[PDB]
């Protein structure tokens, strides 16, 4: 009855409500439809309101009368959410009843800063040999995994989940980790492919996992992973840490300029409305570290993002890539070629530097990527050599043979001290000179070998934390 | 059950341009997305009603010709979406993006019709059983395997062989197939449309006689407004809804081009108030491609094993429009224009015909490997055609793929009116021993195209006859 | 002063949308440019005035969040631009776009604050005299000279070295440098800013005890909107300022990527009510970066040796956006993509690196001669590596560079976090002998790579012990 705190739809229209009344609408408070709707407020204007809608507009029409919820757009949030599969605005999808939690939090809060903030330490295991060893995740950043169509962005990614499986049953609590998983765009049969998946590992027990799958309309696949955020931020300031995948910021990107154009907001580059920036920006900027004296949390965001036949430098990527620290891409280019994950280095780094790499990969990764940064050329070369320094074969014979340890590749991990035993051996050229092809064996059995009778040399690195003068010998023996 | 309020559910049109109507109720407002009915006519017009501009006045999407409306004309409200008879009863007849009998057969008798928007399968619905199905194809069943609800898209750059591939998956699957099937052809030619209704009457697929017919004709083309090739997708797909849900049964759903599903769009868009985007096109194309294509599936109530087909504007694929499909097709299969000169038909290419359905568990150690293999060769051999040896081979480095490249380039039988090449093909069989020399050397040294538009190495040594070489 | 009219200097708040407030006074009217305070706050929210629509109404920038803000809300006006308080007081604290102190050390008590917008210094107040300063760095202060007061310009694009190389060049020259020095971090990296924060503490540059801090910190990044990253260049110069004048002192001032004063306008301009320009930016780039980086420069009061950094967007130097930029920049280093595959780093590349204070009466003669001569040797050299010989060398024609390429590859201090490579360096010292043989001839045969990832000539022969070949 009064439009100080109502208001009856003037137009609707492809998820566009220019409400009138709604005086005293904050800008961004979520509001109510007479069909039972959510959609929040964004162009705040003196004749009307303009309310993005949540979902798809059929019941929405001409007269309907909008209420307020004065509370920015906020998301649930808590401990509950854990294992389970929920759309991207809370509420639970996957039929396994309602999580009714009690501590929400809203999606527009903005990145803590530099003093809340100190360095990232303590790194994540993906349990992807090539991807750790050669690109080491540290905890509490910005991990982008650029990578065109089919090119295994979210297996890495779920395994690099389904890592932290025997840490999350184990001893050291700070020596864990929770899985937030973002599908946006995604078709919510392949959402359904990881959840079962994911499952059949028990992966899903620690996990939460959220979808925004093409049905739904724009803002969903907008506001969805402003949620997942706020869902990890939980652990992140309450000492607890965690993982969250944002798969396909891309197809937001896709998705975001929609929602904008239809509010008539003059458009830029590709329609994208210029703020396509603070659009990334400030997502990512939320997943940080976080110092005792703030409380020693942590979030870890990996960005995954649509390669366009190879180009990393896209508007949008670069609007990414301008962001995010160290970006693992992935190059349908390579893929079958066996090279998976195809790594290309000189066009992907962990920017962070050595110190997610701990001393471990420190001792032998400490050569593996940029021994492959210049490798480049040369292996870029050798094809078509013959009479040069004769013996500059060996910076060759490194890359081969190795490349064929660098090629993880199945639905599981092989944790750090065993990522300490296969691929130091090369680093420490002992396989070496022999022709590649079999190699893939050594990496298979090495292990079948190690957990049938070498049980103690992967126990001293969780006891020196690093290769031993003594295992180095034991392992140059097995190896031998 | 379409009834209206207490009050004037008629509205009086208030301005035509081209394929936009907007209309004008005063006591009772029809919502989005609802079939409207224009009096006055000299047949049935229909304008799907898509906003409420204000001043009680809703917007409307023509659903055929706006040819001699007149400012002033009545418009009916029927209370509901555009709803097409959904049965058995429409199997054997041709409707049209209306419902509308097209194939002259006089009325379609049936229980009820089914609005032709219903709210998609939800998530607990879905289900992740992939069972295999096999096309005996080359690239196109063993490179980028297909399956059961698996949605099939070929990529085409208009005129590379999108739609002689799908008669031919007719061919092998449609007619063996035990179960329903659809044909929605959106868009492309009328004159392919009647061939295939008169093939599909030749082979007894669709019998005029008896009722022993399985597929269903839904069409919707060229010679037609947008707001029609809107939605000729949409009744099509309403109908291999009905059979799998309501009727329990895992059928197939055949698209010729489904973003004519955004052409139409693309030519409603700005027309209808909108700011333009990526080409021009429109800020919804992605919400449009997925709220259709997330019906085309699976569930625990039936199955949809579908095959579309997506057009390549300007031969792009950086085109929006095959670009934003692609993460719905489980198989690709790019058809390259640089490919045709080469003559490899089908033009399905070494690189960009992904599957999410090649592991070793559902295709083999074997067959994937190779594939590896057959790909990997073929990258540094895409490289290598120029790069380093400049065109001319020989050069140096001995260190197969010209022969396969022959092997997956089967000509088979929707391709017999070119040159009486037949049916090449067979269900995986005799891969085995074949493909597999190829690549690790054996057998493979047979004078380069003396094994060309054909498959089986078994032909190798039953052609190296035909044209012999020595002395 | 600070003071309005004897009319309410407060408005309230009639339009939002996203960093856009358009307010509306009554009875004071408050200038472009002015300083606005919203009332009704749960912290301090300041709206930059930026036009004067009529109907008595304002337009404003938002200079952090407008979440919850309502269609009512009064705002102040202060009647003044943002002032962030200036002075030495400020050293060792860091502040952010309004001189709110952020680096949690309580209140920034200072004698007085300048306006963050104040006129460039005039023609009468420039400096003809350029005297030189060393960084000793491979090409950047050999090949593309730099300079007091002068400034320094990296394109970078995204991620090739821009901003590694900024915390370098604090290396050589920040800490050993007299006078005191300044940090505005625009858009980039929170990360970088904590770490740069606690670096400057491990060596003491900021020490939170004594007083004997010399680098001043202003911040506004990423996670912040447009309206911010637009004015913290501005407020880390109007730092740099006072310093200069009021108390002359030849400062050294940080821009962590200057163009992002761009992207704010590109962020503000057409939600602005502009017609939109180049890539969609905005009509007022060319002032906009001018009326900007006219300030940041030296006069008849003291000087400022600058450092800025400008972003590559698509990887296209075509952007009028490093494009633009050039024309201020007194020495060019355009790292480029292409390589850093080939792993040259810094990557400035033998082309695009330009100086104004490269002539033989400040470098050198022989030194601007050989640098003449090492892009000659360079340009046909870019031509043969592909054209006449075509990729492979060897070919004909003998008639050093891979040479040079590799000596102006210096791994440096701040890539240690790779390789362990560490602070490869040396003020001009033994570039003598060294680079000039190469040239000439003289001891130039040294088997091609190894002689990579290190610099001086004598490291030629005291690697060739490292990497022998003979028998
Ligand atoms: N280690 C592995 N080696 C070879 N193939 C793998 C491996 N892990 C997963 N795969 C297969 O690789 C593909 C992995 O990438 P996937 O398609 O899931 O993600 P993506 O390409 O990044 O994005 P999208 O799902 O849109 O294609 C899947 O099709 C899967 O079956
Ligand atoms: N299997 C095939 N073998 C040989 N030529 C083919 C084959 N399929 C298509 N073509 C060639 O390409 C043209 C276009 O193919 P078509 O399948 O009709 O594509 P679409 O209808 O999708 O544009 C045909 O006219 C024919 O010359
Ligand atoms: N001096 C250097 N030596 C070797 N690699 C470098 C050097 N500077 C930068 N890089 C490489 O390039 C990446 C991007 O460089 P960076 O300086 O951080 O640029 P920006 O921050 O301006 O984008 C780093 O992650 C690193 O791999
Ligand atoms: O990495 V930089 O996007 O800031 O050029
Ligand atoms: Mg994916
Ligand atoms: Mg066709
Ligand atoms: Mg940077």
């Amino acid at each position: 009855v009064d439009l100080e705190e109502t208001g009856r739809v003037l137009s609707i229209g492809d998820g566009i409500a220019r409400v009138h009344g709604l005086r005293n609408v904050q800008a961004e408070e979520m509001v109510e439809f007479s069909s039972g709707l959510k959609g929040m407020s964004l162009n705040l204007e003196p004749d009307n309101v303009g309310v993005v809608v949540f979902g798809n507009d059929k019941l929405i029409k001409e007269g309907d009368i909008v209420k307020r919820t004065g509370a920015i757009v906020d998301v649930p949030v808590g401990d509950e959410l854990l294992g389970r599969v929920v759309d991207a605005l809370g509420n639970a999808i996957d039929g396994k009843g309602p999580v009714g939690s009690k501590i929400r939090r809203r999606v527009g809060l903005k990145a803590p800063g530099i003093i809340p903030r100190i360095s990232v330490r303590e790194p994540m295991q993906t349990g992807i040999k090539a991807v750790d060893s050669l690109v080491p995740i540290g905890r509490g950043q910005r991990e982008l995994i650029i990578g065109d169509r089919q090119t295994g962005k979210t297996s890495i990614a779920i395994d690099t989940i389904i890592n932290q499986k025997r840490f999350n049953d184990g001893t050291d609590e700070k020596k864990k980790l929770y899985c937030i998983y973002v599908a946006i765009g995604q078709k919510r049969s392949t959402v359904a492919q990881l959840v079962k998946r994911l499952t059949d590992a028990d992966a899903m027990k620690y996990t939460i996992v959220v979808s925004a799958t093409a049905s739904d309309a724009a803002p969903l696949q907008y506001l969805a992973p402003y949620s997942g955020c706020s869902m990890g931020e939980y652990f992140r300031d309450n000492g607890k840490h965690a993982l969250i995948i944002y798969d396909d910021l891309s197809k937001q990107a896709v998705a975001y300029r929609q929602m904008s154009l239809l509010l008539r907001r003059p458009p830029g580059r590709e329609a994208y409305p210029g703020d396509v920036f603070y659009l990334h920006s400030r997502l990512l900027e939320r997943a940080a570290k976080m110092n005792d004296s703030f409380g020693g949390g942590s979030l870890t965001a990996l960005p995954v993002i649509e390669t366009q036949a190879g180009d990393v430098s896209a508007y949008i990527p670069t609007n990414v890539i301008s962001i995010t620290d160290g970006q693992i891409f992935l190059e349908t280019e390579l893929f079958y070629k066996g090279i998976r994950p195809a790594i290309n280095v000189g066009l992907s780094v962990s920017r962070v530097g050595s110190a997610a790499q701990t001393r471990a990969m420190k001792q032998v990764a400490g050569t593996m990527k940029l021994e492959l940064a210049q490798y480049r050329e040369v292996a870029a070369f050798a094809q078509f050599g013959s009479d040069l320094d004769a013996a500059t074969q060996q910076l060759l014979s490194r890359g081969v043979r190795l490349t064929e340890l660098l090629k993880q590749g199945q639905y599981s991990p092989m944790a750090i001290e065993e990522q300490v035993a296969v691929i130091y051996a090369g680093v420490r050229g002992y396989l070496d000179k022999l022709e590649p092809s079999k190699i893939t064996k050594f990496e298979s059995a090495f292990l079948s070998h190690v957990v049938s009778q070498h049980q103690s040399l992967l126990g001293n690195i969780r006891s020196d934390g690093k290769i031993s003068e003594q295992s180095d010998a034991k392992l140059k023996e097995i190896v031998t | 059950s379409a009834a209206p309020k207490a009050g004037t559910a008629t509205g009086q049109i208030v301005a035509v341009i081209g394929a936009v109507v907007d209309v004008q109720f005063d006591e009772g407002l029809p919502p989005i997305l609802n079939a409207l009915e224009v009096q006055g006519r000299e047949s049935r017009l229909v304008l799907e009603v898509a906003q409420h501009l204000g001043e009680s006045t809703v917007r409307t999407i023509a659903m055929d010709g706006t040819e001699g409306l007149v400012r002033g004309q009545k418009v009916l409200d029927s209370g509901a979406p555009i709803k097409i008879p959904v049965g058995p009863e429409t199997l054997g007849r041709i409707m049209n993006v209306i419902g509308e009998p097209i194939d002259e057969r006089g009325p379609i008798k049936t229980k009820q019709f089914a609005p032709i928007h219903a709210e998609a399968p939800e998530f607990i619905e879905m289900s992740v059983e992939q069972e295999i199905l096999v096309t005996g194809i080359k690239v196109v069943d063993l490179l980028a395997p297909y399956a059961k609800g698996g949605k099939i898209g070929l990529f085409g750059g208009a005129g590379v062989g999108k739609t002689v591939l799908i008669m031919e998956l007719i061919n092998n699957v449609a007619k063996a197939h035990g179960g329903y099937s659809v044909f929605a052809g959106v868009g492309e030619r009328t004159r392919e449309g009647n061939d295939l209704y008169h093939e599909m009457i030749e082979s007894g697929v669709i019998n005029l006689k008896d009722a022993t017919s399985k597929v269903a004709l839904v069409y919707g083309q060229m010679n037609e407004p947008p707001g029609a090739r809107a939605r000729v997708a949409l009744t099509g797909l309403t109908v291999a809804e009905y059979f799998r849900d309501q009727e329990g049964q895992d059928v197939l759903l055949f698209i010729d081009n489904i973003f004519r599903f955004t052409q139409a769009g693309s030519e409603v868009s700005a027309l209808l108030g909108r700011i333009p985007s990526a080409v021009g096109y429109q800020p919804t194309l992605a919400t449009d491609m997925g709220t259709m294509q997330e019906r085309i599936t699976t569930t625990k109530k039936g199955s949809i094993t579908s095959v579309q087909a997506i057009y390549v504007p300007a031969d792009d694929l950086t085109d929006p429009a095959p670009a934003t499909t692609f993460a719905h097709l489980d198989a690709t299969t790019v058809l390259s224009r640089a490919i045709a000169e080469l003559g490899i038909y089908p033009a399905v290419d070494p690189l960009d015909s992904t599957s999410r359905i090649m592991d070793p568990n559902i295709v083999g150690s074997e067959h994937y490997d190779v594939a590896r293999g057959v790909q990997k060769i073929l990258q540094d051999y895409k490289s290598l055609q120029d790069i380093i040896a400049i065109l001319g081979m020989d050069e140096l480095s001995e260190e197969r793929a010209r022969k396969i490249q022959r092997f997956l380039s089967q000509p088979f039988q929707v391709a017999e009116v070119f040159t009486g090449h037949m049916g090449k093909l067979v269900p995986l069989k005799e891969t085995i021993k074949g493909f597999q020399q190829i690549l690790a050397g054996d057998y493979d040294h047979l004078p380069e195209q003396a094994f060309y538009m054909v498959g089986p190495i078994e032909e190798a040594v039953a052609k190296a006859d035909k044209l012999a070489e020595e002395h």
